[PDB]
């Protein structure tokens, strides 16, 4: 499920078209996962062992990204394509 | 029995009968086509349907490995020894005992009942 | 790989095969899809049965049936398939030695 | 006469042509050159009651393919073309249906599996991230 | 004789580019289609959606003729491809590929009834009467 | 019935996002297969068989009057969940319907129709093997049918 | 005494003399293996 059905099943998703006349598209292409992490009150992550999310009452659940390129068309001759990293 | 599809449009040919001639004609829906009929029955229906089971059984099955192999019952066809048993298992009999043998010789794929 | 190898074979796609051709011949079914029909069945089932022990392009977890009497080859790769491993007999023996 | 006209000549002289099916990598060492004009010679072989065929594969490509005939009382197939300049015109009637099959057995699956891995690129897969995203 | 048992062998050509396209065309052997009577033909693209990706129209010998529909063959040959080998004079066969697989079935013509006349005999589906006469009343 | 024991059984199918089903011929014609004989080629295999041919008589006539795929289409359309406007959005619905609502496993390309009427004539062949006796019925609790 | 009982049906012959002249014999073929009684 985590290394190819999470995957298919964004790769599957439709890209998402917008028409305002600008028109947006977003396309999701990579799943990233993190190991589990626990963020403290401060904000700052450390990875979250088992034994602690037993203790603290936790959710042992790592942290997921997806590549979002969006390209935006406003009908003047003028494609601008950017991509979000691990979004 | 035999069913006949219309030569214009392959469709279903319905019998018909013709006054004029007092002759079976199988007439063709939405087609305005007819044809000689031969047969004379249109329709029949066998309530006891003995309908051979040999017929039915596919010579294929002496491959099975799951079915019975015996000595005793040679092909008739080629003089094989080995033969493959087994029961027709088939709704609508009522009675499913009697064991139907195939040949398993290769190309050979007699089938009889004893 | 299952059906790119069962194309390759002697396997005759659905749409370039007339009806007339499918009484004699068994289905092929990948997955509850008829892919096609071939004229071997016994042949091929021995070659699916090869390449799967030897994991050449079938998974060990690809399980193919055949249905003698009604002419039929059921390939099936999806998941939730409960299965469980069983020695191979060949000529009255174990090929394990 | 008209744009839409289709040229049945072929059809009147009762041209034959031979359908033939072959894999990918005969093709695709085809398509790699594709412009010399010469990728092998199809060898026939009759006997008294038996007739064969068979396909080889040139030496310069390569830097044996039996053919199986293949009935076609069952389907009847016609060949035809469409030109650039909006002219359809019909080739000729298949005659003859024949498929390729490899002469090697083990080695020639290695070959596939490299097909199957190489197709298997696009095939993306989640990745483990050491640090999480900051 | 010489043809008990004589050998043939031709080369095989594979021009880059051809200025007409092949593609095959099957008729299904119960069509019983002869090519004799086809004086002329008309091969175009359907209206009903209203273009390179729609079905194609076949009319032989106008409307008076037979009409078939082609339709593109669904499955791909991703694994696969196919060659057509054609005589010529030069001796050596020449293998085109297939651009596009169509299959064409006939079309048959008469007064078939229309979708409002069909909302009628709805009524009387499950209860009809000498379906020989629901034609003849048409 | 006076004719309906006359006809016999008649074979109907249920398509998702249909309210009510529709006769089994009807998918047929509106899948592209026009005529009785390529129908049935696709779910009588042998034509030598009587008794395979006895039993889809009575879906013939049922679907005897929708003798066109558009007007199939518009029929399956008509009864839709969402029933079109007129008879052009009608046909455009059912098409949709076919095209990927039924049997999607077969294919959702536009140029799946063929694949779709021999599996859905498969479909009916099985279920006139049933009707006929010359399979068993489908166990629920055979674990082989499970996942 | 044959071996096959024998049972030949027709219409009345004042009505030969408005359904169907071939599918009422279905319906009365259907309908008289069941509804009838012996
Ligand atoms: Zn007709
Ligand atoms: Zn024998």
């Amino acid at each position: 499920f985590i290394q190819m059905s999470v995957q298919r099943i964004v790769e599957d998703a439709p890209p998402i078209d917008l028409q305002a006349p600008p028109r947006y598209l977003l396309k999701f292409e990579q799943i990233y996962l993190s190991k589990p992490t626990h963020w403290e009150r401060d904000g700052a992550p450390s990875p979250m062992m088992p034994n602690e999310a037993r203790l603290r009452n936790l959710t042992y659940s790592a942290p997921l990204y997806v590549d979002i390129t969006k390209t935006v068309i406003k009908e003047g001759e003028e494609q601008l394509q950017t991509q979000h990293q691990k979004t | 029995v035999g069913i006949r599809f219309c030569q214009e449009c392959n469709n279903m040919l319905y019998p018909k009968e013709d006054k004029e001639n007092r002759i079976l004609l199988y007439a063709c829906r939405n087609c305005d086509y007819q044809q000689e009929a031969d047969n004379s029955c249109i329709y029949v229906n066998k309530i006891t349907h003995e309908v051979d089971e040999l017929t039915q059984i596919i010579a294929d099955v002496s491959q099975d490995p799951t079915l019975p192999r015996t000595e005793d019952h040679p092909c008739q066809k080629c003089g094989h020894k080995e033969a493959v048993f087994f029961q027709s298992h088939s709704a609508r009999a009522e009675d499913a005992m009697r064991l139907y043998y195939v040949c398993t010789a290769p190309h050979c794929g007699h089938r009889w009942t004893e | 790989p299952i059906l790119e190898f069962l194309e390759e074979w002697s396997m005759e796609n659905l749409e370039e095969i007339s009806p007339a051709a499918i009484a004699d011949a068994t289905k092929i079914f990948v997955n509850g899809c008829w892919v096609g029909i071939h004229k071997d069945p016994e042949q091929l089932m021995n070659t699916l049965r090869k390449l799967r022990r030897q994991m050449d392009i079938i998974v060990s977890e690809v399980s193919m049936i055949r249905d003698i009497r009604e002419r039929e080859i059921r390939i099936y790769t999806d998941a939730g398939r409960i299965c469980r491993p069983l020695l191979i007999v060949e000529k009255q023996k174990l090929l394990l030695k | 006469a008209e744009r839409g006209e289709l040229d049945l000549t072929g059809a009147k002289q009762n041209t034959g042509v031979w359908l033939v099916k072959v894999p990918k990598y005969l093709s695709q060492q085809w398509a790699k050159a594709s412009g010399r004009g010469e990728v092998g010679k199809l060898r026939i072989a009759k006997t008294q009651g038996r007739t064969e065929v068979s396909f080889t594969l040139n030496e310069d490509l390569a830097n044996e393919h039996p053919f199986v005939l293949q009935s076609v009382g069952g389907q009847t197939l016609t060949v035809f073309t469409e030109s650039s300049s909006d002219k359809l015109s019909l080739e000729g009637i298949v005659v003859q249906r024949a498929e390729c099959r490899p002469a090697a057995s083990e080695n020639y699956m290695r070959l596939k599996r490299l097909q199957i891995e190489e197709s298997s690129k696009p095939v993306r897969l989640s990745q483990q991230l050491d640090k999480v995203v900051t | 004789g010489p043809s008990s048992q004589n050998v043939t062998e031709y080369v095989v050509r594979v021009p880059k580019n051809t200025t007409k396209k092949y593609n095959i065309m099957a008729f299904n052997a119960a069509d019983k289609v002869n090519f004799a009577t086809w004086n002329q033909a008309r091969l175009e693209r359907d209206l009903s959606n209203k273009p390179e990706d729609q079905p194609w129209l076949l009319r032989v010998n106008g409307k008076s003729g037979r009409k078939f529909k082609g339709i593109k063959k669904g499955g791909v040959t991703e694994n696969t491809s196919y060659y057509i080998f054609t005589q010529c004079p030069d001796g050596a066969f020449e293998a085109f590929p297939v651009h596009n697989w169509y299959n064409f079935t006939p079309l048959a013509r008469h007064r078939t009834l229309t979708a409002e006349e069909a909302e009628e005999e709805w009524e009387r589906r499950n209860k009809v009467l000498n379906h020989f006469s629901i034609m003849q009343q048409r | 019935g006076a004719k309906k024991s006359a006809i016999g059984q008649r074979i109907v199918a249920t398509l998702p996002y249909i309210k009510q089903e529709v006769p089994i011929i009807i998918v047929f014609r509106a899948l592209g297969f026009v005529s009785d004989r390529d129908i049935l080629e696709h779910i009588i295999y042998d034509f030598e068989d009587p008794e395979m041919m006895e039993m889809v008589k009575p879906s013939l006539d049922e679907a005897f009057v929708i003798q066109e795929q558009n007007v199939a289409l518009n029929f399956i359309g008509s009864r839709g969940a969402k029933p079109g406007v007129t008879k052009e959005k009608r046909i455009k619905y059912a098409k949709e319907v076919l095209q990927k609502e039924m049997l999607p496993h077969v294919g959702v390309s536009d140029f799946c129709e063929t694949k779709k009427a021999y599996f859905l004539g498969y479909m009916v062949h099985r279920l006139l093997l049933a009707a006929l006796g010359r399979r068993e019925l489908d166990d629920r609790d055979h674990y082989g049918n499970k996942r | 005494n044959a071996e096959k009982l024998v049972l030949r049906i027709r219409i009345m012959n004042s009505d030969e003399n408005k359904m169907d002249d071939d599918v009422f014999l279905r319906c009365i073929e259907s309908n008289m293996l069941t509804d009838m009684t012996l």
